[PDB]
RNA sequence: AAACUGCGAAUGGCUCAUUAAAUCAGUUAUGGUUCCUUUGGUCGCUCGACUUGGAUAACUGUGGUAAUUCU
RNA sequence: UGGUGACUCUAGAUAACCUCGGGCCGAUCGCACGCCCGGCGGCGACGACCCAUUCGAACGUCUGCCCUAUCAACUUUCGAUGGUAGUCGCCGUGCCUACCAUGGUGACCACGGGUGACGGGGAAUCAGGGUUCGAUUCCGGAGAGGGAGCCUGAGAAACGGCUACCACAUCCAAGGAAGGCAGCAGGCGCGCAAAU
RNA sequence: UCCCCUGCUCGGCGCCGGCCCGAAGCGUUUACUUUGAAAAAA
């Protein structure tokens, strides 16, 4: 090719956002934003799939113009904005508010939430900067530049930002016995608790997390975030618990649902 | 770049004797016992059953204390105690083996639409249910090939539009009425 | 006679209005004209059916079960906003301009051969 | 707000100098205490 | 309507001629470089007019070649 | 000051430079209206030097491809291998110049030739091992008759952009002018072989 | 089936300079074998 690509197949599509075949040729690309074009949410497929409030793709684009949704505080007019992790949708019409976690297997899922706790987001820095005068600044994983942050911060850990001032109001550091919970790879929402990191220079350290119910897992250390101080997390959290449950107990949990339900 | 599918699959095989006269005897049987059409229909039986053998004896290769093992051979027992080919009692990995093609042809809706005591004889049977007569569940079934299950046998009956089961008069009774009410009046 | 059982209702606040899946229940008869739909839903939701739009009865297999869909608006200029405007086609509301594809692009390329003011006496 | 948001870092700075200031001064004075006993 | 300006025409679509460590695939690095657009930051941090200038469009009018999205 | 496994990293200070083909430091636009004695004001659009971020692209590391010995040695002052100093390039690099040393690969199959060879995810047959195909809807590469050169733009050696060559070819009042369906329909030929 | 027959400098399940535990730092190299990560979809 010759320039940048501007289309996208369906069935190059991840499988979180997790579509048909029959229905069209082209998927939704979405629109250069702070997440990454893999592991992010259009805002078009979540009104139109997740929500059911459209059919096709003009009703969700009155939607989206028509100033009804608030993403992180803020109203988006593109209707491919990618909608990343730990965002905050809002609707003031409808009086509903939205959190984009993973659930136990891989994929995104509604969480209905109360608007106070919106107030506040969970954001994991990546590097230290120092700026052109000797300004400390943090770079999130949303790509949100801090200006003077607390000097305790480290390279490997999560904030806590507020969406009206935009300043830090307290942190979490990255150590042992944490809460924690994995964001990519195999493991995808996995609820854990960190017990143990070996560090191998010029390469990736591998971590390991001991789930809640004694199990034990190990990821890579960027597939690493932090919610919480110990084993109380800082947000709440959705259906399952973030547990990992196979498919002999699933299968037990949906039988007894049939046979409760009839 | 066009939006199909392109997926499909035979499902049937053609023998590697072409003529041989037991083999052909037995299929003859089959066909005339048990109300067939033709040789298609009893060789995709053959397949059918022929999968479920090879995934039971693939299945019982590996050793016990298995997850998928465990989980698959559940899953396939219980598919086919719903079916109604097997019953709780043996209930079990390894008896699955011992079925032959007639447990598969007894399920079919022509023999049991024969057999429940609603038609005459086997083609009669299949004959009134390719003319929309017999219906599952408030649902109107015109195909002998329907697989029922043990939790659906108890709902075969005429449909509400049939004559047989209470409804109007087909074209015969109706021609045959006009005819007889013209020529007495 | 016919009657009609409503499912997986929901309101729509920011759209103004109220997505719904008809059944259609009509033993015996043929498929029921949409028109029925729209005045019986007039007569079950209390309200004047000119913002009753009603599309997809496909009737199943068995004779007398029909699935298809409903939107149920607030507003007739709200209706007139947020709406396809072949469904108001459907109802006489719209009208569209009777011209094919072909003489378009034709008349786009004519007006293209040309420059200046002509653009608008070459394509008449 | 470029003003205000610099003398809040630097009472911030400030702070976080003086707690490693002490802190490096009770570790020289373990230190002492671990050479002489 | 027209026309100046800005953006896009480098995407999509078709084919397999050349290409036998070339292409491609898995794993790595840019601490050896550029990056339209979106998102966030910076944008009185420099110590020295209550709004400046003339050219072209569109338009009017005069033409040539037999001919062009010509002038 | 801060960080990496590791800097000639980021930041700090000193002394200067700072391209007239010229780095930034707003002579732009809409809606709603105004408080306090002409100053002072909220919400947006556009543009903008730089630094991250996003879609990328590019050059690299290790490993993995069909046949042929009736191909046994191949490459080299026309760079082949390495050193140094530079030009150019967005960057490392014989990529290329100037001077040096004679290096580099090869029976573990280099080199030369052939392919009715685009590569892969895959497909058919199939006890176990294998054999054959993959032009073909997804990913990557290449081309728009075939070579060569370039303007604009962030991104092209672009062809539904331009400039010449050869082969074919259209109009012509004979001076000149306009082109490239391996895009969608369609036609000719080629054929056993393929639709509005 | 169950535990045992590689060494020293910083420091925490604890007791009153004395003992166990953890750990910044390294240990003769290959294949084979088992686990774990990541490995686009259809």
């Amino acid at each position: 090719a010759r320039g940048p690509k501007k289309h996208l197949k369906r069935v190059a599509a991840p499988k979180h956002w997790m579509l048909d075949k029959l229905t069209g040729v082209f998927a939704p690309r979405p629109s250069t934003g702070p997440h990454k074009l893999r592991e992010c949410l259009p805002l078009i497929i979540f009104l139109r799939n997740r929500l059911k409030y459209a059919l096709t793709g003009d009703e969700v684009k009155k939607i989206c113009m028509q100033r009804f949704i608030k993403i992180d505080g803020k109203v988006r007019t593109d209707i491919t904005y990618p909608a990343g992790f730990m965002d905050v949708i809002s609707i003031d019409k409808t009086g509903e508010n939205f959190r984009l976690i993973y659930d136990t297997k891989g994929r995104f899922a509604v969480h209905r939430i109360t608007p106070e706790e919106a107030k506040y987001k969970l954001c994991k820095v990546r590097k230290i900067f120092v700026g052109t005068k000797g300004i400390p600044h943090l770079v999130t994983h949303d790509a949100r530049t801090i200006r003077y942050p607390d000097p305790l911060i480290k390279v490997n850990d999560t904030i806590q930002i507020d969406l009206e001032t935009g300043k830090i109001t307290d942190f979490i550091k990255f150590d042992t016995g944490n809460l924690c919970m994995v964001t990519g790879g195999a493991n995808l929402g996995r609820i854990g608790v960190i017990t143990n990191r070996e560090r191998h220079p010029g390469s990736f350290d591998v971590v390991h997390v001991k789930d809640a119910n004694g199990n034990s897992f190990a990821t890579r250390l960027s597939n690493i975030f932090v919610i919480g101080k110990g084993n109380k997390p800082w947000i709440s959290l959705p259906r399952g618990k973030g547990i990992r449950l196979t498919i002999a107990e699933e299968r037990d949990k949906r039988l007894a649902a049939k046979q409760s339900s009839g | 770049p066009v939006a199909r599918s392109w997926v499909c699959r035979k499902t049937y095989v053609t023998p590697r004797r072409p003529f041989e006269k037991s083999r052909l005897d037995q299929e003859l049987k089959l066909i005339g016992e048990y109300g067939l059409r033709n040789k298609r229909e009893v060789w995709r039986v053959k397949f059918t059953l022929a999968k479920i053998r090879k995934a039971a004896r693939e299945l019982l290769t590996l050793d016990e204390k298995d997850p998928r093992r465990l989980f698959e051979g559940n899953a396939l027992l219980r598919r086919l105690v719903r079916i109604g080919v097997l019953d709780e009692g043996k209930m079990k990995l390894d008896y699955i083996l011992g079925l032959k093609i007639e447990d598969f042809l007894e399920r079919r809706l022509q023999t049991q639409v024969f057999k429940l005591g609603l038609a005459k004889s086997i083609h009669h049977a299949r004959v009134l249910i390719r003319q929309r007569h017999i219906r599952v569940r408030k649902q109107v079934v015109n195909i002998p090939s329907f697989i029922v299950r043990l939790d659906s046998q108890k709902h075969i009956d005429f449909s509400l539009r049939s004559p047989y089961g209470g409804g109007r008069p087909g074209r015969v009774k109706r021609k045959n009425a006009k005819k007889g009410q013209g020529g007495a009046g | 006679t016919v009657t009609i059982r409503t499912r997986k209702f929901m309101t729509n606040r920011l759209l103004q209005r109220k997505q719904m899946v008809i059944d259609v229940l009509h033993p015996g008869k043929a498929t029921v004209p949409k028109t029925e739909i729209r005045e019986k839903l007039a007569k079950m939701y209390k309200t004047t059916p000119d913002v009753i739009f009603v599309f997809g009865f496909r009737t199943h297999f068995g004779g007398g079960k029909t699935t298809g869909f409903g939107m149920i608006y607030d507003s007739l200029d709200y209706a007139k906003k947020n709406e396809p405007k072949h469904r108001l086609a459907r109802h006489g509301l719209y009208e569209k301009k009777k011209t094919s594809r072909k003489q378009r692009k034709e008349r786009k390329n004519r007006m293209k051969k040309v420059r200046g003011t002509a653009k608008a006496n070459v394509g008449a | 707000k470029n003003k205000e948001e610099a003398a809040e870092y630097a009472k911030l700075l400030a702070k976080r100098m003086k707690e490693a200031k002490e802190k490096r001064q009770e570790q020289i004075a373990k230190r002492r205490r671990l050479s002489s006993l």
